[PDB]
């Protein structure tokens, strides 16, 4: 019963600072061919 | 209540099977004090 | 990309990764705090027992 | 002790009770022979229809787990601390016996395949990493083959496990499932009313992007 909660907020919360760091990576992806297009234009 | 108490150094005979859920009951009473039988014994090896 | 009319299939594809990126932190959160809607509770009898 | 008696109290739900007494353990001489009744069962049994007593004994039931922690205890018996050992070196061999590919090939092929020790077991995946690969891409079409016509209420977590456990060990297996579009299968299949079928579906998609 304990393995179980063991491991699931010590995969998810090592997810969840990865998956963070993936997704405030993108963001940043996102607006800047945002902004280069209408500054291109 | 102006003197201590009257002590016994009663033996117990706990058998295999019922050597956990005995003290279990001795748990919730909690008026026993366990003397170690078993001094000279390292951490290990304790059953 | 460095190229015009590439960027609009790029900016596109983070368009829906970022999409598919944010549902699953949104679905990770409260399957998380659903783990503490229940494993959060009988903590107290398990420190006990 | 005969061999031919063996098979004929298998038509029965022998172990699995057999497994529930071995739980209490309380008198300590009847899980004694216990541990010895199923040495004698398996080894007194000329026949290959004991994987019969590997698929329904220990692979599906808390009885294999039981095993380590009785061998970490200080038993006094001597033939009771060999049963520990003979049993492990059977039980370790059955446990690496199980996974084998064919059998993987067969649960997602002839399919119907559970939640048996063939996905859990890290030794599975360490193996076949080019499997999925090597039946030129049609294993990885044929896991969600059945994940995308069948319902499937209880076996649907099952599989989502096989592409969830695949594509961490094989980053080049993220673009097999963007062209296939089985991205978009567990993105609905993750909102599904089973606890089970939902957490693994959830498991999977958090597996699938893990780097971008």
């Amino acid at each position: 019963n304990f393995e179980k909660i063991e491991n699931e907020l010590k995969e998810i919360n090592t997810n969840q600072e990865a998956l963070k760091r993936n997704f405030l990576e993108l963001t940043e992806l996102k607006f800047i061919l945002r902004k280069t297009q209408q500054f291109f234009d | 209540l102006f003197r201590s108490e009257e002590m016994t150094l009663a033996q117990l005979f706990l058998q295999s099977e019922a050597a956990y859920c005995c003290v279990s009951e001795l748990g919730e009473l909690g008026k026993v004090q366990f003397r170690d039988l078993n001094p000279d014994v390292n951490v290990f090896q304790r059953k | 990309p460095e190229t015009p009319q590439e960027r609009k299939e790029m900016a596109s594809g983070v368009n829906t990764r970022i999409d598919d990126l944010q549902m699953v932190l949104n679905q990770t959160e409260d399957h998380r705090q659903r783990v503490l809607q229940a494993a959060a509770k009988n903590i107290r009898v398990w420190f006990i027992k | 002790f005969s061999p031919q008696m063996c098979e004929h109290l298998r038509r029965y739900n022998i172990i699995p009770v057999l497994s529930d007494i071995l739980q209490e353990s309380v008198k300590e001489k009847v899980t004694r022979i216990i541990l010895a009744a199923f040495r004698n069962f398996l080894e007194k049994s000329v026949e290959r229809e004991t994987r019969q007593e590997y698929a329904l004994a220990m692979i599906q039931c808390k009885v294999l787990k039981q095993l380590e922690n009785l061998e970490q205890q200080k038993y006094d018996d001597e033939d009771i601390s060999e049963d520990i050992k003979f049993l492990l070196e059977k039980l370790g061999e059955s446990v690496q016996d199980l996974s084998s590919f064919d059998e993987y090939s067969s649960e997602l092929k002839s399919g119907r395949l559970e939640w048996s020790p063939v996905h859990k077991s890290e030794k599975f995946w360490r193996e076949n990493a080019a499997r999925l690969n090597e039946k030129n891409y049609e294993l990885l079409k044929i896991l969600t083959k059945l994940l995308e016509v069948s319902d499937d209420p209880q076996v649907l977590a099952v599989a989502a496990h096989d592409v969830g456990e695949y594509v961490r060990h094989y980053p080049r297996g993220k673009r097999v499932i963007e062209q296939l579009g089985g991205k978009q299968l567990v993105m609905n299949h993750m909102h599904h009313e089973d606890q089970q079928v939902r957490y693994n579906a959830l498991l999977a998609v958090q597996k699938l992007m893990v780097h971008n």
